């Protein structure tokens, strides 16, 4: 039960953390895990890492894609999805993990952080299958340098990419919390006026 | 029928229009039906259901505009709805929780009925049309649930199409026919999509026949004492026009319900579903924790309760020379569970209408109710005893109640003293 | 009033022919009807391991049983069983003893349609369940070490498909 | 209304049922409605329409079980319906030709009405509901046509979504909105598919109201002389019960229609369509011979007749300061062509009902009838004069008829002598 | 305006002609033209060429396909469709041509049979979209040896592949005709009984 | 009865917000608003030839004109023309002369969005139509050698896109 900027009804992603997490993703997770349902351009949007266009464009450019219409590769562009990853020794796509496992980002963090050392080619894990995951503990310290100081400790890294993963799952979380706020407040007002109206319609009869 | 004052045209237009299509007379006799004035907050779940019907359809038509029913594109298409469509996520979450509000409301609705004698003469037809709608809602809901083609959609689809294959003799054929081949696959996805679109229209039709029926008999009320038809001055004492009085009581209640609904939709959009449908149907693996949709949980519970171990199952397996095994029994028991509820007007032989005035009833009825929640609950717990025992007790109570308890009280029970008119009740 | 029967009868027929076209378009279409053979190469599967291959929309289990499982299997008396049948398509009226369950006259190879005979879920293996066989999470069916149904709603032992060895290191399905 | 005789419960069941849902009374009233005894074969086209609606929907629901609304798979999915689906080819050709039969039937139906004054008081409402259905049929049919995603489907979708972008001010927006982006693409396929499924249900509803309205006024008849309301004995003299007399006469007519229909489905399935829809949509090429679906041709003839060359076009173009050019004029003329027909109850000011008894009228009406076929035929000829001229004449005759001819006649024409009553007419 | 066993209400395909046409296809047209909507297995159905199983399978074998779920090539099996051909210098798919052009097979024939010699890289053709086609005359005599001894004259071959292509467009022509026959006859009978019933009903009134 | 208004009022609002939600999901969704530049290779296009390339779900026409078409297009007087606007994005404000229409001073490179300004069919070229430019088979529009609209329903000259030459052989669209 660690916590994040975003649980609760007034929660919001933390942009920086989200970028830290994107970076952990890029530099570590993406070798074994894809994100098919995430279009690269969304990295740009209000409510997420919100990198700026030219960075998102630069970032997109490090990924390869076999052009359907053609048949040559080209570097990726913002309209493409992150790559789909798979084959042998390759993990479940992660675009929805935070929602698929409600305790989502905690489970990702629990798992990344839950290797003891054992090896029955399985590996003991506090949080998985109970308790042998086939994913060799993927993170060790300062395995990433954040342009932003933050000590790249394993716990940190697991946390950032958990937040980041939460956002690939619910990109519209902020929108959805905001609209929800206005709907509820609006219905509460409405409920109230129908309440009075209704009361006034009824006092003469009671 | 209840003395009521009928529509009279004045305007030039209304006179013109009345001669050629008296559509305003129709509207008027509907919004002005005389309603018992003593109705309580239980009477509001009908308007909430109507609301849900109109909400599932509206959001549905509009989701179909961005959804693709192909096994290679279904799941991606829901993801594209969530991410790229204006207000996509919100409509998606509305339609989904929407289904849950729908069932929340029918169960309540229904239970009001079972308590207040709204199925007893002369309201049997209203009830039976109610039960059709109910069957239809369940079928409708299952198919929609296949649509995202997640792990739950797929194994859910296998399992429920499996129910038909249990029928001795003709079951493999009905199964092959529903599937469209030897296994849940694209043909399955593709036909459930059609039917998901169609069925909600059939449901709307039945609902028209539903409202029509209760307008014919008149609404019931907490006392079970019919509006007086002796004259207009009497009936007026017992009733009020549906409009403005209950339209507004109703709209207010709905508003309070929608306050929670949107709270959930805004902040807990996924707490009422299974995470696991965020994983893509995999035809090689059924997921270890596979729990049906909550509104299906009691009937599901009734289903697994019936393993080979169970004595009624071995007795019947034996008497039946093997034709009814635990597999068929459990299915029969499940649709049986639904059917015996359908038949309640001919089982509840007590001549008193409302449960209010039945003192042995109030007990068996709450037990019933508890039973239903407890069953929902177990369905979500592992087989592994002591839950099977709790599931079996539960079912046996369910049939016991309609098959034994209700006919018994026909003879046993003694009505407490009723008020003589609705207007009586109201003044208290 | 014989006119009446021919006419009503003709209507009937028109109605039935209409209803049938509507009903019959849901029966398997022509492309879906090719149920071809296949060959899984089992050269890979070590011991106490199960490979799972897609065949016909459904999983197939191919398990190489350990010593004990073959033992476990062989104990168990016909009479202790729910399904005395070996549900085996190439020993087609055999009893449900272990020997009529495996391909090899020797006990080691367990080939099965990985479909729960209850309502079609896929039972979890690696000896999950009260008989370290398979457990089927859909309604709690436990299968024993030779795939026979021991506890729950499932009425039959996991079936066995037409199947043999071609090379020592290969199996042909159907 | 017409003196008729109401339903009478006898059975145990009927007494029971009637107290609670008087559905058997409703059926009886619909099926026993006194019908003028002197209806002729022009009256059978309503039943053919009903048949067609029920046919399109039935085949429709079932086609959707094998169709995929995605640009990479739509056209392949129709191919897989033709080749692999049991009775597939037949369902497909049924649904497509059915649309044609549907359209033949309305045009006929519509013209029967235009001739016999079936739109005149008190039948305006029946008529407006007619017109609405008509509009819905065209929308519906346009969208189905898009579904195969062939060449006609794709450039159809472009041209028709283009009609809206002609509106001044907001047309670019309504167009972006309908398209779902900057060009006819998957979103367009995807939303039209939804609406194609939906609209036919709205049509069924409007049809319910349609039948309701003529039950209210009573049917028209070849003479334009109303059934007598003065008593039961003489209303009987003018009418027969819809069941069995007209039910069986229609069923017969229907069968004769269906002999032809199936002949076409069976032996010339593609004769009413455009071969080009068997080539896969291509966003870069519109085929040289792109002819609209035949039942669209008159309206299409009207549209393109209106080029820059046309003098009313330069007149209006000048007066409106550039805001109404040929493109917009053409669109206003085509929807206008439809609208004035909607307005005919208020344009035709002759107090006489049936055209049967108007001698000047017959000529002008029949010219309309030719106009309509001739527009249809010109719609299929290329721009290159002399066709434009014919199309220009035709348009003008279309508006002249509703705007000029019909009002003048009210003033000038001399009714021939009418029969006193229907019973009279019948006797010859 | 040649003629074919299939035109008219009682027309059926000629199985042998269809085989000749498929041979013409396989040996001449498939270089430049695919039949994506024709699944190989239907080469065995009633109403068509109707080869035996073994031969359909043996036939499918000469074709390659990139296995979607694999990535390995493999000879084709009957459940695959014929290959899809396209690229520089390739022709429109042929599966539906005979219906897309009603005088469909005539057009195919009229076009194979209407090259006059001239060149421009166009080629005057009697029947094309007036009158220059980008398709070098594909047929010359004895360009094919029919196992059944039909003179392989250009005209012959044009005619056979034209029939073949009629079948690829309407493989169900014959079920359709036959269902056609049964419905019309049935309806005519129905129409008659309804007529007599209507008459018996309306006599007393008239 | 200020109560009345706040209640009717909010009723209305919830209705408006409900309708806008249903209406707005049909506006182009996020993955569709990426209207990216692109770049054509025009080194292959011989004189008197048109290249057609998809851009934005639509055809772009790139033709390399013969010297007759250039002349033909240069003869016409602003006056004989239906649309006097050059409909040019790289000259948003100019007359419909020939020189305002092409990309180059020589009049050789006529680049246009290839969509009849009438109702969107792709007009046919290779000199088709009464003015040896393009003919649009959908309602009979004829465009001349500079793609200017001469006869029919279409109100405008085929548009000229944002475009220019990078290298000799490469045109940059958008
Ligand atoms: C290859 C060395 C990997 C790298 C680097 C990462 N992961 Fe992985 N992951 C891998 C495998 C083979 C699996 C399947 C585990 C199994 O045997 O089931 C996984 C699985 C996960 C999971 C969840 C699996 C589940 O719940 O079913 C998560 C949440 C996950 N992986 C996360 C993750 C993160 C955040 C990584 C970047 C630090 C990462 N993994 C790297 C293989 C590999
Ligand atoms: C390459 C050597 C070809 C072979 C061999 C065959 N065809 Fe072809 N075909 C080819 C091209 C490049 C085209 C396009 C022609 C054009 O400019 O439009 C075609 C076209 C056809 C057509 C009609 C196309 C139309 O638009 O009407 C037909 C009916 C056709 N081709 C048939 C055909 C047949 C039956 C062949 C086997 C003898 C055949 N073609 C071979 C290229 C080539
Ligand atoms: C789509 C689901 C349904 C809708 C929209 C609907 C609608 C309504 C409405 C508006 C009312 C009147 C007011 C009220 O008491 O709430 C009503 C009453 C009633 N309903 Fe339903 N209902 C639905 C489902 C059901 C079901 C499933 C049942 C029973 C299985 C049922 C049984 C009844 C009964 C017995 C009444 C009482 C009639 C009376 O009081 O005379 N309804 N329904
Ligand atoms: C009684 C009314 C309805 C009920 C009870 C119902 C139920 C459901 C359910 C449970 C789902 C899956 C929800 C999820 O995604 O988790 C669903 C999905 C879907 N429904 Fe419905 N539905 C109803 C009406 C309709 C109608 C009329 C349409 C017509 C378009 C429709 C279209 C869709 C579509 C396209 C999906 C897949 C997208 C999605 O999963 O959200 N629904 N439905
Ligand atoms: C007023 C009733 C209807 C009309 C006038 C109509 C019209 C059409 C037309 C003209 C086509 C194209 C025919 C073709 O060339 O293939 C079509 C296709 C289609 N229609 Fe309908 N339709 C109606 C009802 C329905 C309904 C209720 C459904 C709901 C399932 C439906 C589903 C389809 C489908 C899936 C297609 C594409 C398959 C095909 O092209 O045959 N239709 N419709
Ligand atoms: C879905 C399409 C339609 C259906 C199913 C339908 C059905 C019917 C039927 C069964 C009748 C009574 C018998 C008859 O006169 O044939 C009728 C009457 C009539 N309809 Fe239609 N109709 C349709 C479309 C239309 C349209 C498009 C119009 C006008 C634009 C129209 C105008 C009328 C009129 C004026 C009558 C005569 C009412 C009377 O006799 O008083 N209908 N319709
Ligand atoms: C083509 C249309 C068809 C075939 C319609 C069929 C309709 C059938 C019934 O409605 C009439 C049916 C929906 C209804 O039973 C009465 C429900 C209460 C059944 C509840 C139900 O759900 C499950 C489920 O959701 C699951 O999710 C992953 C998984 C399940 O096992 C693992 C079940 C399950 O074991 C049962 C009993
Ligand atoms: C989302 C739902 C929508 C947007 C519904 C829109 C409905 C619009 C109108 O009906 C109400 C419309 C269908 C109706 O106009 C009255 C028809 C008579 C229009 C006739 C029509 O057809 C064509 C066609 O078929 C073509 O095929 C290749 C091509 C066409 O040009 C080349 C046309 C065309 O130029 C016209 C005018
Ligand atoms: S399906 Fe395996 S136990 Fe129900
Ligand atoms: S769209 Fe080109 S002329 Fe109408």
């Amino acid at each position: 039960d660690i916590s994040f900027s975003f649980e609760g009804p007034f929660g919001k992603f933390d942009q920086h953390q989200l970028q830290r997490g994107l970076q952990v993703y890029t530099e570590v997770c993406s070798a074994c895990h894809g994100l098919r349902y995430v279009p690269l351009r969304t990295l740009a949007d209000e409510g997420g890492p919100q990198l700026p266009e030219d960075q998102v464009r630069a970032y997109a450019a490090n990924f390869d894609i076999t052009d359907p219409e053609t048949e040559e590769d080209r570097p990726r562009v913002p309209t493409d999805h992150f790559p789909t990853v798979s084959g042998e020794g390759m993990g479940p796509d992660l675009s929805l993990m935070a929602k698929a496992r409600i305790g989502g980002p905690e489970y990702i963090h629990a798992v990344l952080t839950g290797y003891d050392g054992e090896e029955k080619v399985l590996y003991h894990n506090a949080a998985f299958a109970g308790n042998w995951i086939q994913m060799a503990a993927p993170l060790s310290d300062d395995q990433v340098t954040y342009e932003d100081g933050t000590p790249a400790t394993v716990d940190q890294m697991a946390t950032d990419v958990a937040a980041f993963l939460m956002w690939t799952a619910e990109p519209k979380m902020m929108d959805r919390k905001q609209v929800g706020f206005v709907s509820v407040i609006f219905l509460i007002v409405l409920a109230a006026l129908l309440y009075l109206t209704n009361k006034k319609l009824w006092q003469p009869i009671k | 029928g209840i003395p009521h004052d009928h529509y009279e045209p004045k305007t030039g237009f209304e006179r013109w229009l009345h001669r050629r299509l008296p559509i305003v007379s129709l509207v008027y006799d509907t919004l002005m039906i005389p309603t018992p004035k003593n109705l309580n907050w239980w009477w509001i779940w009908g308007i909430v259901l109507a609301f849900c019907l109109v909400l599932q359809i509206a959001t549905g038509i509009v989701l179909v505009m961005h959804y693709t029913p192909h096994v290679d594109l279904a799941f991606a298409s829901v993801e594209h709805i969530m991410r790229d469509v204006n207000g996509g996520y919100m409509l998606r979450y509305l339609h989904a929780n929407g289904a849950s509000l729908f069932f929340l409301a029918v169960y309540i609705h229904i239970f009001r009925g079972l308590y207040y004698g709204s199925y007893k003469a002369p309201r049997e037809v209203t009830w039976i049309v109610g039960m059709l709608i109910y069957l239809m809602m369940m079928g409708t809901a299952f198919m929609g649930y296949v649509l995202p083609w997640g792990q739950m959609s797929f194994w859910g689809a296998t399992v429920i199409t499996g129910l038909f294959g249990a029928i001795p003799g003709v079951g493999e054929a009905i199964q092959t026919w529903l599937l469209g081949g030897p296994a849940v696959d694209n043909p399955t996805l593709n036909r459930f999509f059609s039917l998901h679109y169609l069925l909600p229209f059939v449901i709307a039709a039945l609902v028209v026949v539903h409202i029509w029926a209760f307008h014919t008999t008149g609404n019931n009320n907490p006392t079970g004492v019919e509006v007086r038809r002796g004259s207009k001055e009497e009936a007026k004492k017992d009733t009020l026009p549906f409009w403005p009085y209950f339209v507004i009581k109703d709209l207010f209640a709905l508003a309070v319900v929608l306050v929670v609904f949107f709270a959930i939709v805004g902040f807990m959009p996924n707490y009422l579903g299974h995470p696991d449908n965020y994983i893509e149907a995999n035809p090689l693996v059924t997921p270890a924790h596979i729990v049906p949709e909550w509104y299906f949980l009691p009937f599901y519970a009734i289903l697994r309760a019936f393993t080979a171990d169970v004595w009624v199952v071995m007795l019947v397996n034996w008497l039946s020379f093997g034709i009814i095994d635990a597999k068929f029994f459990g299915v029969i028991a499940m649709f049986g569970a639904i059917l015996v509820m359908a038949l309640v007007p001919w089982l509840d032989t007590s001549r008193v209408r409302s449960g209010q005035y039945r003192p042995l009833f109030k007990w068996w009825f709450w037990l019933l109710a508890v039973d239903f929640v407890v069953l929902m609950w177990v369905g979500a717990m592992p087989a592994e005893g002591i839950y099977p025992y709790i599931a079996l007790a539960g079912s046996a109570y369910w049939f016991a109640y309609f098959l034994i308890i209700l006919p018994l009280l026909g003879i046993i029970e003694k009505p407490d003293a009723m008020p003589q008119t609705i207007e009586e009740d109201f003044n208290a | 009033d014989f006119l009446y029967y021919a006419t009503a009868g003709a209507g009937t027929v028109a109605a039935g022919a209409a209803a049938w076209t509507l009903v019959n378009q849901m029966n398997p279409s022509a492309d879906v009807q090719a149920l071809a053979s296949i060959q899984v190469d089992v050269s890979g599967v070590e011991t106490g391991t199960q490979l799972t291959v897609k065949w016909l929309g459904k999983p197939v289990f191919i398990r190489r049983r350990t010593e004990d499982e073959i033992q476990a299997g062989r104990e168990v008396d016909l009479g202790q069983l729910i399904d005395r049948s070996a549900q085996n398509s190439n020993k087609p009226d055999a009893p449900a003893t272990d020997e009529n369950r495996t391909m090899d006259e020797a006990g080691e190879w367990l080939v099965m349609i990985g479909v729960c005979t209850h309502l079609g879920c896929v039972p979890i293996g690696d000896g999950a369940g009260d008989f370290g066989g398979w457990f089927c999470p859909c309604h709690g069916s436990h299968y024993d070490t030779s795939g026979r149904i021991r506890r729950g709603p499932a009425p039959q032992n996991l079936h066995i498909p037409v199947a043999e060895f071609l090379d020592d290191t290969t199996i042909k399905l159907g």
